[PDB]
């Protein structure tokens, strides 16, 4: 009838695994009901229309002269901005334009209470936010993309390569980095990578597009593990599979090949494709968009992994997080396609520095800070729910008792 | 009045 | 876990030497004292009116009978009749005070939170106790149960290195502090040490110890006690004179404080229970179930004090009502029998608490007599002085 010191440990395991399963189910429960809305949110926002702002000042202005003030949901807003003020637009392919606009709009709409910009002395003071191969020493103050014409064939500097980066920090994420590069021969790339902070146990997000004369030659998207076992959490795998069923249906499964450098980082559900026609490209685009949005909405509810003194389990977990992040970091710079693209034009002495400080830098002792601006949520709130100052109440009771005379 | 963009719905 | 796994024969002879009815088995780390709440049937958390009204009106009737008996012969009674009435009234008030301590943790009548908070405040008032400070201190106890340097709202034991530090800090055992410690932990006044706990409430009467969004509630909590000792305590004296005060108030007060102090002291002190500092081997479920004791009462006293000795059935289930505390224990022995610890009312147990178990040593991880400990740390002073002559 009584129990033994071994089944009570069985009981604690029962309870804790049940709780883990419960939270993992709660994560996916929201996506499960309608997955098509992970891509179709913009069209719905457009359908519902403009909203009429009703603050006391807005109503007063509207009743004095004539003016109606309108607002829009953040999805419609990030579709009017587009590839807004990138300096290298107008030479970027329309597919890369679509993808960059969507990704950065997601970052701006979902993480808008902690999204800082990465510390400027790391990347933006050296001048790595806009890089030209005809002006590596930056003596044209960063207008080389306009002052210098394109070299002709066989001339010194052919083929010309130019890069544009953007880097952000946040609460959960220690680096959200997007980068677009163009070469003169007709090659365009796009490289996105989202890194969580060392104290969190989440997988890294990554996306690459590489297209040649308007034809996508390589498109890879991966929510890549961080553990030594290379298996994600139940919600990550469940979401990737549900999304592949929703968007990649009717598509060649034998196309998601594993490259020689892939299985060392690839989650079993990672995608690597060389699209054939418009259908493959449209399906892949919708799928990558929905996957990125899901990854962010899942991070929205994350809790740090804290190692209390006396608990070694969490210390080992944090060590594992460090190993996985660094493994991915030095395993990505051996994607020597883009690295040789860079080193054939910019040299090697500049490339080592730029790559080791920005591209896939790893510094467990260094994660930047962030700026918590959630109090603004209060101000905006109290602009649609104002309270007036103890004298308007007498007057309003007067008005109510007066009009109700009828 | 034209799009000139690219969307996966043609 | 101090005298853990070894043949049960020596643990039984230890239990007979100490008056204990049992000594616990081995408990492994990594558990939560809320685990074993999954065992109890889903009817042990039930609500019913008759049991609660009995639990509140029976010790009330005891107190009322005692007062009526006294006021019948107000001051012409002899000494031991007075002692009998004082003991009876103090026991009735200990029962009413356990009802109070129930409604303080919100598990008496969760149907009416306001009425039950008012009841707890009203019933705590005559003993000069503030409901919210009591609730804070009791949760702070539950969280640090049997932890060293951390649970000061329980029976924090006095250790060895600190007593040597005070020995050097006073320049011998002849200062006021050492004499006070000796006289308080050696004579039966220890059985009333809960009085000191009552002086450690009113945390300097200082709101700087609390959370600002709670100020207006803490002050009202200090109001019902003060108001009492500002309104009723005069009236009594006015209508009874000094003696008439030492009779109808002070003696039931000392009775209730005796009951409180002995309940706690015997519930969480024993030689087979170590006091570890966390980081140096502490655990929640271990120091909860393994480092505890449950005491036995006669069923008259158990219906009077309102199950005042069952502290574990409501430490595994903080939301377990009061009329179900024995029944739940019936289940627990069915499951964790070997690890439980039990004891009974015996003047031998109290005498060993008074004379034998006085100072806690962390080396042997057990309690020792104070005169032997004091002579031996005087001997260690001789040792360090011998190392200091050169
Ligand atoms: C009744 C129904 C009860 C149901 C509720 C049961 C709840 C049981 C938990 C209650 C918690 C009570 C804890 C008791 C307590 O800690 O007391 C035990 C505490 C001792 O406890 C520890 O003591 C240490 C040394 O001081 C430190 O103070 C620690 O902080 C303190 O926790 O009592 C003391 O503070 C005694 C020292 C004060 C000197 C005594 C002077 C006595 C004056 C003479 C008395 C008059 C003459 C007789
Ligand atoms: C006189 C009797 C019959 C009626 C009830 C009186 C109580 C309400 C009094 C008597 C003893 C008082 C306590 C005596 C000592 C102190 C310490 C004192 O605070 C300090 O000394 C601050 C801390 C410090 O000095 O280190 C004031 C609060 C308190 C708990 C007092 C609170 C009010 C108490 C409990």
């Amino acid at each position: 009838s009584p129990l033994s010191p071994e089944d009570i440990m069985r009981l604690v395991q029962q309870h804790e695994d049940v709780a883990a399963a419960a939270e993992s189910e709660q994560l996916v429960a929201q996506f499960r009901d309608d997955p098509q809305g992970l891509y179709e949110y913009v069209n719905r926002a457009y359908a519902e229309g403009p909203r009429r702002v009703t603050t006391p000042i807005s109503l007063l202005q509207e009743e004095i002269t004539g003016a109606v003030t309108e607002s829009y949901p953040a999805a419609v807003a990030n579709d009017i901005i587009g590839m807004g003020s990138w300096r290298l637009k107008d030479d970027v392919d329309p597919v890369i334009e679509f993808l960059v606009a969507r990704l950065e709009g997601c970052w701006r709409e979902i993480l808008d209470t902690d999204l800082c910009l990465y510390p400027r002395e790391k990347w933006k003071e050296q001048g790595w936010d806009l890089v030209d191969s005809m002006d590596p020493h930056q003596e044209l103050e960063g207008f080389s993309y306009a002052d210098i014409p394109d070299p002709a064939k066989g001339e010194a500097g052919y083929p010309r390569l130019q890069l544009e980066n953007r880097v952000y920090c946040s609460k959960v994420f220690r680096k959200l980095h997007v980068e677009v590069g163009l070469r003169q021969d007709g090659l365009q790339v796009l490289h996105v990578v989202v890194y969580p902070r060392y104290s969190y146990d989440m997988p890294i997000f990554g996306m690459d597009i590489v297209m040649v004369d308007g034809r996508v030659t390589l498109a890879v998207v991966d929510c890549c593990p961080v553990r030594a076992d290379l298996k994600l959490q139940p919600h990550y795998m469940e979401t990737m599979a549900l999304l592949q069923r929703t968007f990649l249906e009717g598509t060649d499964p034998a196309l998601r090949r594993i490259p020689e450098w892939g299985s060392k980082i690839f989650s079993p559900l990672a995608l690597c494709i060389t699209p054939s026609g418009p259908e493959e490209l449209a399906a892949f685009a919708k799928y990558a968009v929905a996957l990125h949005r899901a990854y962010l909405t899942m991070s929205l509810n994350a809790v740090p992994v804290v190692a209390g003194p006396g608990d070694r389990r969490e210390a080992a977990r944090l060590q594992e997080i460090q190993d996985g992040q660094k493994r991915f970091c030095d395993n990505q710079l051996v994607n020597k396609k883009t690295r040789r693209v860079l080193e054939v034009a910019m040299g090697v002495e500049w490339t080592e520095a730029y790559m080791s400080q920005l591209m896939f830098d790893f510094d467990p002792k260094y994660e930047p800070p962030y700026f918590d601006a959630s109090f603004e949520k209060l101000y905006t709130y109290f602009d649609e729910n104002p309270s007036f100052g103890e004298m308007a109440d007498e007057a309003m009771e007067l008005e109510r008792g007066a009009e109700a005379e009828r | 009045t034209t799009g000139f963009g690219w969307d996966p719905d043609g | 876990t101090s005298l853990d796994g070894l043949p049960e024969t020596q643990k039984y002879v230890y239990a007979d030497e100490w008056g204990f009815s049992r000594v616990g088995a081995d408990f492994p780390p990594g558990s939560h004292p809320s685990l074993f709440s999954q065992l109890l049937p889903q009817a042990l958390f039930a609500f019913d009116a008759r049991a609660a009204v009995a639990a509140v009106a029976v010790p009330l009737a005891a107190m009322a009978a005692g007062y009526g008996w006294l006021w019948y012969m107000h001051s012409i009674a002899p000494v031991w009749q007075q002692a009998l009435c004082a003991a009876l009234i103090g026991t009735g008030y200990a029962g009413l005070f356990k009802v109070a301590h129930e409604c303080a943790m919100m598990r008496f009548i969760p149907q009416m939170p306001g009425l039950q908070a008012a009841l707890g405040t009203l019933l705590m008032a005559p003993a000069l106790y503030s409901l919210p400070s009591w609730r804070l201190h009791h949760l702070h106890h539950l969280l640090h149960t049997n932890m060293l340097w951390q649970d000061v709202w329980g029976w924090h034991p006095l250790t060895k290195v600190e007593l040597a530090d005070e020995m050097v800090r006073s320049g011998g055992s002849g200062g006021a502090a050492m004499a006070a410690a000796r006289l308080v932990l050696t004579t039966p006044i220890k059985l009333f040490a809960s009085v000191g706990h009552w002086l450690r409430s009113w945390d300097g009467l200082d709101l700087r110890h609390f959370h600002p969004a709670s100020y207006v509630e803490v002050l009202s909590g200090w109001a019902a006690p003060l108001a009492f000792a500002g309104l009723v305590l005069p009236a009594v004296v006015s209508a009874g004179g000094l003696s008439g005060f030492v009779s109808c108030y002070l003696a039931p007060w000392l009775v209730f404080h005796f009951w409180l102090s002995v309940l706690s002291l015997t519930a969480h002190t024993a030689p087979h229970i170590p006091w570890r500092a966390e980081g140096d081997g502490w655990d929640a479920g271990r120091a909860a179930v393994a480092g505890t004791v449950t005491l036995r009462l006669p069923r008259p006293l158990e219906v009077l004090l309102n199950n005042a000795n069952y502290m574990l059935p409501q430490a595994v289930a903080p939301g377990l009502p009061m009329w179900s505390a024995p029944a739940a224990y019936a289940v627990l022995a069915a499951r964790l029998g070997p690890y439980l610890t039990e004891a009974s009312m015996s003047l031998k147990l109290l005498t060993n608490h008074v004379t034998r178990w006085q100072i806690y040593d962390e080396e042997a991880h057990t309690y020792r007599p104070m005169e032997e400990v004091v002579d031996e740390i005087e001997a260690d002073l001789q040792q360090l002085a011998a190392a200091a002559q050169q």
